């Protein structure tokens, strides 16, 4: 029973070193990966704290050690996300300055292409709608309008998909 | 809602609205 | 009818200049502010495209111009979010390097304090639970365990709140 | 679920789980 608590305290004072001065990337988690890790580890910690209290109350020491170890693992990943998220917050500040790596420019390109495609298609949609407003008796242009609306819909779906990961 | 029937049988693609609702 | 389409095309080719080379902060939107702006402008654009097609079909030119202008406003804010989000993606890459501004270090501090408080409280919770596991007949320590669980719950709520804005 | 009754009437605070569910 004491070993599970001793090891948990040793791991907790080690993972706090990330929180002391986080000015460098801790891991490869995005800002959404950090929050998702916080949400999942919070649910794991919530049931782990429940198991800690109940098994200490019921004298169920084996399951108590499992709850202690589960809580330790949850708290470590909880801080790895908070440490990386704290790094991303200060770096994403408008008054900061950053040199963008080639792998960074390769990651923002799927967002730039999808947005520039949307303006190109939405422009042609407005150009087509400008003529349909004067003369809607134009079956070919309604096909062109539908074609641009299809490229707009795809460019937006691919833009949101590029940001959620 | 995820599409709009235009004249002459063509469709206005609004599947990106379906993508937004499935997320939320 | 033509003016609403001409002004929309002029605004669209102006806002695309943000997409050409986004290596600087465009606005004060966070990465969550960028995605939220994309989601809201997508709903506005979806109904605007609906109004563009229907009013061109029905010859309702005044409401057609309103739909054109609404679509133009939606597409502009749509790209202002994508341009800033593209900047944040490449800057948040682990292989990048960034000088963090004082206002940036002031924004990550609410995340760092809430996380370091959580480890401090969860450590005391495990320390208290270690004794309750041996002797649960300790009313004062159950109050101490409840006190640490209250500080853990508050530190986690304040940590998530610091990241969602 | 958002709290756990400990012995001697004290409560284990789990209100942060309520904060997570309200978000999602």
């Amino acid at each position: 029973g004491q070993k599970e608590c001793d090891n948990a305290l040793r791991q907790l004072e080690t993972v706090r070193e990330l929180l002391e001065n986080p000015v460098q990337p801790i891991n490869d988690m995005s800002y959404f990966g950090c929050l998702d890790s916080v949400m999942e580890n919070s649910k794991v910690l919530g049931e782990a704290m429940t198991g800690i209290s109940q098994n200490a109350k019921n004298g169920n020491l084996p399951e108590f050690g499992d709850a202690i170890a589960t809580a330790s693992k949850a708290l470590c990943g909880f801080t790895e996300a908070a440490a990386q998220a704290a790094y991303l917050v200060g770096v994403s500040d408008p008054n900061s300055q950053a040199q963008i790596s080639p792998e960074g420019r390769a990651a923002m390109e799927p967002i730039v292409i999808s947005a520039k495609t949307m303006l190109e298609s939405a422009g042609g949609l407005i150009q087509t709608a400008r003529a349909l407003a004067v003369n809607p008796r134009d079956p070919p242009r309604w096909s062109v309008l539908a074609g641009h609306s299809r490229t707009v819909s795809d460019s937006i779906k691919k833009l949101i998909t590029s940001m959620r990961d | 809602p995820y599409f709009v029937e235009t004249p002459y049988g063509y469709q206005l693609d609004l599947d990106f609205l379906k993508y937004v609702d499935d997320i939320q």
